[PDB]
RNA sequence: AGGGGAUCGAAGAUGAUCAGAUACCGUCGUAGUCUUAACCAUAAACUAUGCCGACUAGGGAUCGGGUGGUGUUUUUUUAAUGACCCACUCGGCACCUUACGAGAAAUCAAAGUCUUUGGGUUCUGGGGGGAGUAUGGUCGCAAGGCUGAAACUUAAAGGAAUU
């Protein structure tokens, strides 16, 4: 039966669109269908701050941070719990 | 069987009557 | 397109009556309309229509009281015979005491029990009840 | 509302509708005088003119073409016809 | 429009496809065809005498366990091998 | 209805709603009636008089009951200027 | 009609005025409420207190037609008007459900809080939908202090009036308090202003 | 002993109300099967049949068994009630109960003379549960209930003389039809035949004028 | 776990409900009160009964709870129901004499009712 | 049939894992993936919902055009224009809440206005297999496309939901 209004995802009014290839499995799903993540942190990891701001040149002010998009495909964003099952009411929930 | 395995095997099953036609007629 | 005017103008009085609205906005208008308003305001299931001019076909807005219950047309309009309008009456009306079918003759335009009585039969036009 | 007047719209009512969607069809246009500087010459200018009026006295642009209405020349002066 | 012709003068379109979607009933198929006549055993009749060749015995489908002590015989005028059934209880012993 | 000497067949002839005229089931659990008391003069409710207006169902499940409401009040005087006809 | 001495006086219309009763909400509006009056800039859509009003002594009337003062019932969720229903089920009789309102008090004939009204008088019908729901199995009508926002499903006697806000929620139920009590006979003459402070419906902070 | 918790109850136990009709018109919400019998003491059961219904659990299942009975006076009064018990006789019990709350009353008609008393139906009512449909045609007096067993003994007890009767869908779901053909029998006073046309004054509910034996 | 079981809950919340001093902020003296008010038949029963109750009796004083009932929640709130403020309540008040209204709202004024102090913004 | 041929990569060659693995995993790798000219007429080519027209519960956002508001911002503070705010309108991709109404249900602003059965029109299906097979035509270089059975066999398959 039925699932979700709609069925894939996100595609209403277009037809087709480029597909895209997962950064994990290297799947290829369309670009609606994939799920996708922003990545917004640091270079470095938590904590160690302030070891680098002692050994650091010029009054430090770097704090560099990374920025990546992920695209996952629906069997990896399962198996990473990225994407977990819901219910039938919070399926609704968006 | 699936579909298509279903429907190759009777594609190259009708592949194999077709070879064996065009010898006689 | 539009291809019959009296449908639709019905098909809006009638979703009008199950909406509990007492007026409908008619706009494919018609002479076969007017007429068949006329016939229904003589046994009183609809209330007042007048009839909007432009220099168009034109628009027509008649007030409904709570007494009418299903307005339909007979397409194609078949040619009933003077013998069939008995069979169609039974197949297109609740009960034999009430309920008109309306039909289109070469007297004008009445309904079934009128037809009877002048021995005259054309086209079936609808039912009103 | 199940009881209102289809048949006696406000003002309110009407002005807000497309002018297809009136109780009775209608324009929503209007014919306006416009003048050039000096002479007065009047000519009548629809207000979606479509094209660039001039009076043929004076070789001077009155309106600019535009998708809705025209947009008149700003050394002209306008009035409801 | 219910998907089908309504017009006064559009016969032809629906006897026309009555005459194709009737095709799909089993009984109409079965008696313009004529299947009776050509593949039938019995040659569209109710009885058909035959020549007992030999004694037959079968063995029941699932959920069950008998033999049902049938028969073999060859019809007169057809000519086909068909096989029967005798259905009452000591009755194989009649036939022969 | 009635049979041939004019006595009156068929129990309970029904109400009918004040809004829009249909007939209220027996089992049409929606249907309330309203009652509004009667002012006399010194401003004080006289009991015992009331005005009756019925509201079918179908009217209150839409939400036009309570512009049905105002259109009978304002019609029989009850209410002066809170409806509308040429809205 | 009236004696003509129901009009709205202009003490009352500035009391109403004072709440910011006639402060509405913003482009929300049902289309079953026609009562809104212009527009403010801001957005806020302006309330006719004239119509509300005469909404008002009108469901005075109905409350005035019950004969036992105590198939009235007044019930409210939200936490603004707690204290104005139980100061309106002590002056003019009725019974409070003031604070939770359990499931079946209505249908459900053998629980401890079943009872049988007559009329219901609920403050947010968005925030007493349960109340409402069950006033329609059982045949009783609703009177509700709306919005043009909020909904009117079910709702027979409207009352527009400002719901987000304790200044409007308990000026409205005194002043249908002090309706009623007028027609039921006890407050003596229409004109003299009632002898209780109309902050005695209203509801503290803590 | 009684003791009626309803205000209903306690006005037909006091003895001011003494007819259906009332209630019927006035469209008064009653669950109390006292007050059901006490206004229609003629009131008769007739079961269809048992069927059971069986949940899966863990260890076995749970067989329940579901009755339908009808409950209705052959003049003009008809009720209906399903409930599913552990016990067969426990189901028909609480079924007659059931039915008893859920009593519905008939409008009777003709096919049609202007003569004798109402036999058939007035109008043509139909009722859907489900899938089913049954449509009750107003029949010729003599005709009978043309039906199922079922719905035949069901409108024999609902006071119908004659009367034709349609159905569509999968109508051996005896439940659904019973249900459906219930229905039809509930929306013959809902049609508006002309002759109740004439504009009359609402009554006032007797529970406004008998409120002094209410409660307490 | 120390979870206490709905017959010592209930009980406990009855006590309170009728003998709000009999049961003193302390264990051992209410303890045998207990006793002497509600019929137990286990010794252990009435020993945890009296120290949900005297744990209660001290959540009291603390402010109140939920589900007390005790025949004097009543007292403070019935007093405590007459506010009542003495001028300013919200009415002629909190502005200099005039209601500050807007364009809008004073259209609503002059409608029937225009006979109002009115501040325009 | 030419050009092009870097990555990926039907076949194939090895590395493993495995009782067996010419499968999943790893490393190479031809055809192919790109383009020119000519064919192939297929898909879960799906919104599994044909096209045209009329009516029917509300709410917001958004795309394109238009209208109005001394509205805000912008260049020369302030004209225009442009970009935004509010209100309205037409056509859209759609969406949120309800269920008058429909449906077997899942669900649907149509899948509603169908036993109160009729707005106009086209196509397809009559239990599950055999079978989209056999043969006969027809198109194609081929692979394959269109039309398309019968004999025989079975009392069940199938759909939505409940525990």
């Amino acid at each position: 039966p039925k699932k979700r209004a709609s069925n894939g995802r996100n595609k209403k009014g277009r037809g087709h669109v480029k597909p895209v290839r997962c950064v994990n499995c290297s799947k290829s799903i369309p670009k609606d269908k994939a799920i996708k993540r922003m990545a917004i942190r640091n270079i470095v990891e938590a904590a160690a701050v302030r070891d680098l701001s002692e050994a650091s040149v010029y009054p430090e002010y770097a704090l560099p941070k990374t920025y990546n998009k992920l695209h996952y495909c629906v069997s990896c964003a399962i198996h990473a719990r990225i994407v977990r099952v819901r219910s039938r009411e919070d399926r609704k929930n968006r | 069987m699936r579909a298509k395995w279903r429907k190759k095997r009777t594609r190259r099953l009708k592949r194999k009557r077709r070879k064996v036609r065009a010898r006689s007629k | 397109t539009r291809s019959s005017v009296l449908a639709d103008a019905l098909n809006a009085i009638n979703n009008a009556e199950k909406t509990g609205k007492r007026q409908v906005l008619i706009r494919p208008s018609s002479k076969v309309i007017i007429k068949f308003l006329q016939v229904m305001q003589k046994h009183g299931y609809i209330g007042e229509f007048e009839y909007i001019d432009d220099h168009r076909s034109g628009k027509i807005v008649v007030q409904l009281n709570g007494r009418l219950n299903k307005c339909g047309v007979i397409s194609p309009r078949f040619n009933v015979k003077i013998g069939d309008i008995e069979k169609w009456t039974a197949n297109l009306l609740p009960a034999r005491q009430f309920g008109y079918v309306i039909l289109t003759t070469s007297a004008g335009i009445m309904d079934h029990e009128e037809a009877r009585r002048k021995h005259v039969s054309g086209k079936i036009l609808g039912f009103v009840y | 509302v199940l009881v209102q007047d289809l048949l006696h719209p406000t003002a309110a009512s009407e002005a807000r509708k497309h002018k297809l969607k009136t109780l009775v069809q209608g324009p929503r246009s209007y014919f306006l005088d416009v003048k050039c500087p000096g002479c007065l010459n009047i000519t009548t200018v629809f207000s979606h003119a479509q094209t660039a009026v001039t009076c043929e006295s004076c070789s001077t642009i009155l309106c600019t073409p535009t998708g809705g209405k025209a947009k008149l020349s700003e050394g002209t002066s306008f009035r409801r016809k | 429009g219910k998907g089908k012709p309504r017009g006064l003068n559009s016969a032809r379109k629906l006897r026309v496809h009555r005459r194709n979607n009737r095709w799909a009933e089993n009984n109409y198929k079965k008696r313009l065809l004529g299947t009776a006549f050509k593949s039938s055993p019995f040659g569209g009749s109710s009885h058909a005498k035959g020549i007992v060749l030999e004694k037959l015995g079968i063995e029941s489908k699932q959920p069950n366990s008998a033999i049902r002590k049938c028969v073999r015989v060859q019809l007169i005028k057809n000519g086909k091998k068909v096989t029967a059934f005798v259905p009452n209880d000591g009755c194989l012993n009649f036939v022969d | 209805m009635e049979n041939d000497k004019g006595q009156l067949v068929e129990l309970y002839v029904p109400r009918k709603c004040s809004a829009t005229n249909r007939i209220i089931k027996a089992d049409d659990h929606a249907s309330v009636q309203i009652n509004v008391a009667k002012v006399d003069e010194e401003g004080r409710a006289i009991p015992g008089e009331y005005v009756t207006y019925a509201l079918s169902g179908y009217v209150r499940s839409r939400g036009e009951s309570d512009d049905s409401l105002n259109r009978l009040a304002q019609n029989d005087g009850l209410l002066k200027n809170v409806w509308s006809y040429s809205r | 009609s009236l004696p003509a001495t129901f009009d709205l006086t202009p003490e009352d219309a500035q009391l109403l005025l004072a709440a910011n009763t006639h402060l509405g909400a913003r482009n929300v509006q049902v289309h079953q409420e026609p009562y809104v009056f212009n527009a403010r800039p801001d957005g806020v859509h302006v309330i006719n207190v004239g119509k509300t009003w005469e909404k008002l002594v009108l469901a005075a009337r109905i409350i005035a037609a019950i004969p036992n003062p105590e198939d009235v019932v007044a019930i409210s969720s939200r936490t603004f008007g707690q204290r104005a229903v139980l100061k309106f089920a002590a002056h003019t009789g009725a019974t409070p459900i003031a604070g939770r309102f359990t499931p079946g008090s209505f249908t459900n004939y053998i629980t401890r809080s079943f009872k049988e009204p007559r009329l219901v008088i609920v403050t947010d019908p968005r925030s007493d939908a349960q109340a409402i729901k069950e006033a329609s199995y059982v045949n009783i009508p609703v009177i509700a202090l709306t919005d043009l926002d909020s909904p009117s499903e079910f709702v027979d006697v409207a009352i527009p009036c400002n719901n987000r806000g304790k200044h409007s929620i308990g000026l409205i139920w005194y002043l249908l308090a002090r309706e009623v009590l007028r027609l039921r006979g006890a407050l003596v003459d229409r004109t003299q202003p009632w002898s209780i402070m109309p902050d005695l419906y209203f509801y503290r902070d803590p | 002993g009684w003791v009626p918790v309803t205000k209903l109850g306690r006005l037909v136990k006091a003895g001011k109300i003494t007819t259906i009709e009332e209630i019927f018109l006035h469209s008064l919400p009653v669950k109390e099967f006292q007050i059901i019998d006490t206004l229609l003491p003629g009131l008769q059961d007739e079961v269809m049949n048992i069927k059971p219904v069986q949940k899966q659990t863990r260890a076995g299942q749970r067989t329940r068994f579901k009755a339908v009975v009808v409950v209705g006076d052959s003049n003009g009064h008809v009720g209906l009630g399903i409930k599913t018990a552990k016990e067969v006789a426990g189901a028909i019990r609480a079924g007659i109960i059931i039915a008893k709350l859920s009593v519905i009353p008939i409008r009777r008609g003709y096919w049609g003379t202007n003569l004798g008393q109402p036999h058939s139906l007035a109008t043509k009512t139909t009722g859907k549960c489900g899938s089913v449909t049954v449509r009750l045609i107003p029949a010729p007096r003599g005709s009978g209930i043309v039906a199922s067993p079922a719905v035949k003994k069901l409108l024999q007890l609902a006071g119908v003389e004659d009367v034709y009767t349609q159905s569509n869908g999968k109508t051996r779901t005896l439940e659904n039809t019973l249900k459906a053909a219930f229905v039809a029998i509930g929306n013959t006073y809902g049609f508006l035949t002309p002759n109740l046309w004439a504009e009359q004054p609402l009554p006032v509910s007797p529970l406004d004028i008998y409120s002094d034996e209410a409660s307490a | 776990g120390r979870v206490r079981t709905k017959t010592v809950k209930r009980a406990s919340k009855a006590l309170i409900e009728r003998y709000y001093p009999k049961l003193t902020l302390d264990f051992q003296t209410n303890k045998r009160l207990c006793d002497e008010i509600a019929t137990i038949q286990s010794k252990r029963l009435r020993n945890k009964i009296a120290g949900y109750t005297t744990h209660l009796m001290k959540r009291i004083q603390k402010g109140p709870v939920r589900g007390i009932s005790f025949k004097l929640q009543e007292e403070e709130r019935e007093r405590k129901d007459q506010y009542v403020p003495e001028v300013s309540a919200l009415d002629l008040s909190r502005s200099n004499g005039v209601l500050n209204v807007d364009n809008q709202t004073s259209d609503l004024v002059k409608s029937l009712g225009l006979k109002l102090p009115l501040s325009v913004i």
